[PDB]
């Protein structure tokens, strides 16, 4: 993943 | 001084040798948000304080305090300036427009780490030193000697502190429990702590071997 938990 | 990377390796020692709950050891900051933009731009970041940093491709590193207006630019060399939102050097104004685009997507889509993690002792505001990704977790090494691992699949992260030498385990299920390492090192814990503590000895080998 390019981010953190959404 | 390699005072730091010396306690952190310290700890590492600690943790080839590991009611061990203490919360005299909840840490002050953590890693509750960030973005990976490394192909172009950087790695940006939310620290549970509120306050938003990056680490920029080129080294450099801007962080904007929880305040919304007050910024701190460290050079590669570590040479440190101070600015804000409204009054700012032209040359910084693409990094500043890059930091607000990350503070936004984080602010309006992801969740914040640790949320309930419960709230003395004085909190001086970290950067992000290093990181690095695998498969199966992101690594975060901040600049208080605190390294920080998130799993990805199963959400589950790890808080390591070499000063409180102490390690803060966020499970599945969102609760948080703080543990003293040498509590864990003369008793022994759950493998579900273990398996994931086997694994942050791998990562932060990792890091100070490099």
């Amino acid at each position: 993943p390019l981010h953190s938990t959404a | 001084s390699p005072e730091f990377d010396c306690h952190l390796s310290d700890m590492l020692q600690q943790l080839h040798s590991v009611e061990a709950e203490d919360p005299a050891c909840i840490p002050i900051f953590w890693v509750s948000k960030w973005v990976d933009y490394s192909d172009k731009y950087g790695l940006g970041y939310q620290l549970c304080d509120n306050s938003v940093g990056v680490l920029f491709n080129d080294s450099t590193r801007l962080i904007l305090y929880n305040d919304g207006d007050s910024l701190q630019y460290i050079e590669r060399d570590g040479t440190e300036s101070y600015l804000t939102v409204s009054s700012h050097p032209n040359s910084l104004m693409k990094k500043i427009t890059l930091l607000k685009y990350f503070r936004n997507y984080m602010s309006e889509h992801l969740l914040k780490a640790g949320a309930n993690i419960t709230p003395d002792e004085l909190a001086r505001l970290p950067y992000l030193r290093t990181w690095f990704r695998t498969r199966s977790a992101i690594i975060l090494h901040l600049s208080n000697g605190s390294v920080q691992i998130n799993f990805f699949q199963d959400h589950t992260k790890l808080i390591l502190c070499p000063l409180m030498a102490a390690v803060t385990y966020i499970d599945e299920k969102r609760d948080f429990r703080t543990y003293r390492l040498s509590l864990l090192e003369e008793y022994g814990c759950c493998k579900e702590l273990a398996s994931r503590l086997r694994y942050a000895r791998t990562m932060v080998d990792k890091l100070l071997s490099s």
